RNA sequence: CAGAGUGUAGCUUAACACAAAGCACCCAACUUACACUUAGGAGAUUUCAACUUAACUUGACCGCUCUGACCA
């Protein structure tokens, strides 16, 4: 019941939603983000942390990517979000990495789109 | 007048006139080019015309096959003896011949003899008012002994500058010491007559250019002087 | 608003290139070469196809406008042999000339003795270069031969 | 040096089987 | 056409905010954009620019 | 025809042997340049102080410079004594025309 | 009529002059990527952060936590890049992340990150979820001790408490299992209170557990200052959210 | 030759620690080519000590740079 962000249509991207996962992929390392549309970090998964570098042969790959999918969601869950949108690019969803980060967040529980919201 | 001596030197160059060899690696990836160029390739019309006689020669008016005709080919391949990469000259090691090292790019050195004392540098022409400074390297060529050879040189700016100081004997404030800039070129066609040939010059690879060369006379060399 | 101090915050066209619909020849200044064609022509397409892709990325690489990159007409040329104890001409081979273009535009004097030797050197065997300042009949030399108006201009004489 | 840009292949995605071949000049060299 | 509500206006939800014929105005929070760039309120509240 | 695991195996390793020889290649050349361009600016500084008159000449263009032509090296050198057949070359190259 | 800025403007460190010889974007993630960058700077032209933002205050909340631990970053760093290459030098984990079939245990990465980042992480999330505005007026703390709390649901289930998963009444019905460590000689105190569950005062909280004095890691040991209360959250009211503060 | 100056892989006033980051760069595929994109690749604190955190501060050890000695 609690009201979205609605507007910003000329514009990408979009704010109607509550919670959102932002994927940052750098040169050498990949990050995953769940931050509420008021801009605040609410768990995070990044190949700089040693817990998750010490297994990975390369971080910058597309195991990496689906690696940090399934420790995300994993950390998802326990903070009690099961819900948020992702917004990517066409050239980021027809990526093999993208496409497999999100079915080891959907494997883990977590769904990418959120239920709409009651107005009456 | 200053107290510094302009002297206009030249970098002459003779460019490889063979290319260079493959190494290990380049080795295993052309060979893997050429694998996956024929696994991606149509039949040629020398291989359809292989595999039609075959089919026509199993089942039973070309008088010439495909096997047959390629046997004349290699006969006269193993007839024709190519030209030596390896000349008499890289295994009598003698330093003043153009044929010597065709792989690798030559720089060219002429003794001359300062203060009752020879040293090798690059040739080098003092300059005289009216002349640009290339102009005078231009010169050069022409002051050597018995050359025939057509320079090309490549822009007017020097592409190297050597200092050098008279060792407090000859230093006075009228002449101090001598300021030498360099000039790159190409060595189109040409070599040196047959009369002297051993002590004027030598044409020296970058790596044994140091042997002749000084210290200080040679880092200034090894900066222009490229072996790509 | 026009008043207000944010006023032009909104500005964005003086940072395009005016694009307000051949081309004028760049001609060099005393201390610039104006334009240059660097030709790579080879009997095997694919060296001067590759040697052309070297020189185009590595001009990006020393921020040298390359103006185009194109290819001109092949060239096909059947070699004949004189036949074993005989007169006539028997064909041999069969060899096609393949050439390359690089149109740059912007190179100092100064540096141009360094950016030529760096592409003689890593010259492929069996490729030649050529480096011809640019002239419009160069250009019209990629095009169709119009034989209707050398007739009627044949006419006019 | 002259293999920076000489290990190649056709870019191609149709075209007939090539081979490598000596083409002598008409002063010895080769290519 | 223009501005039917200026700055620290209060207006209700379906107000039309501006009209326009090209984009001048864009549509931030809580404003909706129709079919001729017509931008109206989607809350409750004060306009803000 | 499939391709073996061992093979791939060997293509893939192959070609990360590769991109780490091509890095190389070019680092040198890029570091050959500033050798190059370096001591060419330093050499010009040092003439604008000996005469400004003659550092004034030297960066100004060369128009002889222009054509320059250059052929590319050989896979073995001209035989000095080597007498070709003979023969004769014909252009067969397709005429193209505009009508209209 | 006109007015002069307030401040220098977007664009103005440009050169116009040689517009032709500027490096382009070329690509509309890199252009993103600094247009995201001027969003997140302060501006003296009004901004969607100054009428929406979450206001917050300039004196920067204090600390009232425990002391970080000391490391020696050097002899970190080295442990650290020793391991990789090993890694790495198997050629087995080269072939597995080359065809895509590796893997990274989930387990063991949860046991290091409680060690090293997981504090941090539990405290971010803390502030969002607004533990530290009620509880402490605005002081933050990182949790360094990690707290593990779990029910018992039946005799061979346990519900994890671990930072805002839901659990239902019917399974925080008994006091829970309790486990964090501790030397020997410490003493600690537990607490259980629920932020949202009061249904007459709304700043006021509710006590449903606090144990004092407890010898090191037995909790039962401790004294029982107040006896364990299940959560009531009344119906209709939300999702109220419980907190055990050690 | 001493004299001073200087110190993260190419750049950076990246580095509170939770961590050696970000960009630039290299190969392949797409592209006439470039570019974009995808999928991959290589990487650094000059070295030892200093009560420890020390890439950071204090010392030398190391190379680099600059000014003369040296110099055809
Ligand atoms: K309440």
């Amino acid at each position: 019941v609690a009201r979205k962000e609605r507007g910003w249509r000329t514009v990408f991207p979009s704010r109607e939603f509550w919670h959102r996962l932002r994927v940052i992929r750098t040169q050498h390392h990949v990050e995953a983000l769940v931050e509420h549309q008021n801009g605040k970090v609410v768990v995070s998964a990044s190949t700089r942390e040693w817990a998750i570098k010490k297994h990975l042969y390369s971080t910058r790959n597309v195991v990496a990517c689906e690696s940090i999918g399934r420790v995300l969601a994993q950390r998802c869950l326990e903070a009690g979000i099961n819900f948020m949108v992702y917004q990517p690019t066409p050239w980021e969803a027809a990526s093999d990495s993208m496409k497999r980060l999100q079915s080891a967040m959907t494997e883990g529980g977590v769904v990418l789109r959120e239920p709409q919201r009651i107005y009456e | 007048g200053s107290p510094w001596r302009l002297l206009g030197a030249l970098c002459l160059q003779r460019p490889p006139v063979v290319s260079k060899p493959l190494t290990p690696l380049q080795e295993e990836m052309a060979s893997l080019l050429q694998q996956i160029e024929i696994e991606r390739s149509l039949y040629s019309d020398h291989e359809l015309r292989a595999l039609d006689e075959n089919q026509r020669l199993a089942k039973k008016q070309d008088i010439l096959l495909a096997q047959d005709l390629e046997d004349m080919w290699e006969q006269k391949f193993l007839q024709f003896k190519l030209g030596a990469r390896i000349t008499e000259a890289d295994e009598k090691n003698d330093r003043t011949s153009l044929n010597r090292k065709l792989d690798r790019n030559l720089v060219l050195l002429v003794r001359e003899k300062f203060g009752d004392q020879d040293v090798w540098i690059l040739p080098q022409a003092e300059w005289q008012p009216g002349e640009t400074l290339r102009g005078t390297a231009e010169r050069t060529l022409a002051t050597l002994s018995e050359n025939n050879m057509e320079a090309k040189f490549l822009g007017n700016a020097p592409c190297g500058h050597y200092t050098f100081k008279f060792p407090q004997a000859m230093r006075t404030e009228s002449n101090l010491g001598a300021k030498v800039f360099f000039f790159k070129a190409l060595l189109l066609t040409g070599d040196f007559s047959q009369a002297g040939n051993k002590g004027h010059h030598v044409w020296v690879t970058k790596d044994e250019l140091g042997d002749y060369l000084k210290p200080k006379y040679l880092a200034q060399v090894r900066r222009f002087v490229s072996d790509l | 608003y026009k008043t207000k101090p944010t006023h032009g915050i909104g500005k964005y066209k003086h940072l395009i290139k005016a694009e307000e619909p051949v081309r004028a020849i760049n001609l060099g200044t005393d201390y610039e070469y104006g334009v240059l064609n660097i030709h790579l022509t080879a009997y095997d397409m694919t060296l001067a196809e590759s040697y052309a892709q070297y020189v185009h990325n590595l001009c990006n690489s020393l921020s040298i406008k390359v103006e185009e990159s194109y290819a001109m007409p092949t060239k096909t040329i059947e070699v004949l042999q004189l036949q074993d104890q005989g007169s006539k001409m028997l064909l041999d081979s069969v060899l096609t000339t393949h050439e390359r273009v690089v149109q740059i535009s912007g190179l100092s004097a100064t540096f141009a003795e360094i950016f030529l030797e760096i592409i003689q050197s890593s010259l492929p065997e069996g490729v030649r270069l050529s480096v011809k300042e640019h002239t419009e009949e160069d250009f019209k030399g990629r095009f169709k031969a119009r034989p209707e108006l050398e007739e009627l201009l044949a006419k006019l004489k | 040096d002259s293999s920076r840009a000489s290990l190649t292949r056709v870019h191609r995605q149709a075209y007939a089987r090539l081979y490598p071949v000596l083409l002598v000049k008409q002063d010895g060299s080769t290519i | 056409q223009g501005i039917k509500k200026m700055e620290g206006h209060y207006v209700h939800a379906g107000n039309i905010i501006a009209t326009q014929r090209h984009f001048r105005w864009h549509p931030g929070a809580h404003v909706g954009v129709g079919k001729n760039k017509c931008l109206y309120a989607l809350e409750e509240g004060i306009v803000r620019y | 025809v499939e391709l073996t695991f061992e093979e791939t195996e060997r293509r893939a390793l192959l070609l990360k042997k590769w991109s780490l020889y091509k890095q190389q290649e070019r680092k040198m050349e890029r570091d050959t340049i500033r050798a190059m361009l370096e001591a060419q600016q330093e050499a010009l500084e040092e003439l604008q102080l000996e005469s400004p008159k003659l550092h004034a000449e030297a960066i100004k263009r060369d128009p002889n410079l222009f054509p320059f032509e250059k052929e590319g090296p050989h896979y073995t050198p001209p035989i000095p004594n080597y007498q070709p057949p003979e023969g004769r070359y014909n252009d067969i190259t397709k005429v193209y025309t505009q009508v209209e | 009529r006109r007015t002069p800025p307030l401040g220098p403007m977007p664009n103005s460190d440009i050169d116009l002059s040689n517009l032709e010889r500027l490096e382009k974007y070329r690509s509309f993630d890199r252009y993103r990527r600094r247009a995201e960058q001027e969003a997140q700077a302060p501006h003296w032209w009004r901004t969607y952060r100054e009428y929406f933002g979450e206001k917050t205050d300039p004196k920067e909340k204090i600390d009232i936590g425990l002391p970080p631990p000391k490391v020696s970053r050097t002899q970190q760093l080295l442990e650290r890049k020793q391991a990789i290459q090993e890694l790495r030098a198997n050629v087995e984990e080269e072939r597995a992340a080359r065809l895509r079939t590796a893997s990274v245990p989930l387990d063991a990465v949860r046991a290091e990150w409680e060690r090293t980042c997981g504090p941090y992480h539990k405290q971010r999330l803390a502030e969002y979820y607004g533990l530290y505005r009620d509880l402490f007026h605005g002081a933050t703390f990182v949790p360094r001790v990690p707290l593990h709390v779990a029910y018992a649901v039946g005799e061979d289930d346990l519900m994890p408490v671990y930072c805002g998963n839901e659990v239902t009444p019917t399974e925080a019905a008994q006091a829970p299992e309790v486990t964090y460590e501790a030397e020997e000689g410490s003493l600690w105190t537990l607490l259980l209170t629920s932020l949202d569950g009061h249904l007459l005062e709304p700043d006021a909280e509710y006590l449903h557990w606090l144990l004092t004095n407890i010898p090191g890691n037995r909790v039962a040991e401790g004294q029982v200052t107040c006896p364990y209360l299940p959560p009531f959250p009344a119906r209709g009211s939300g999702i109220h959210r419980l907190a055990f503060l050690l």
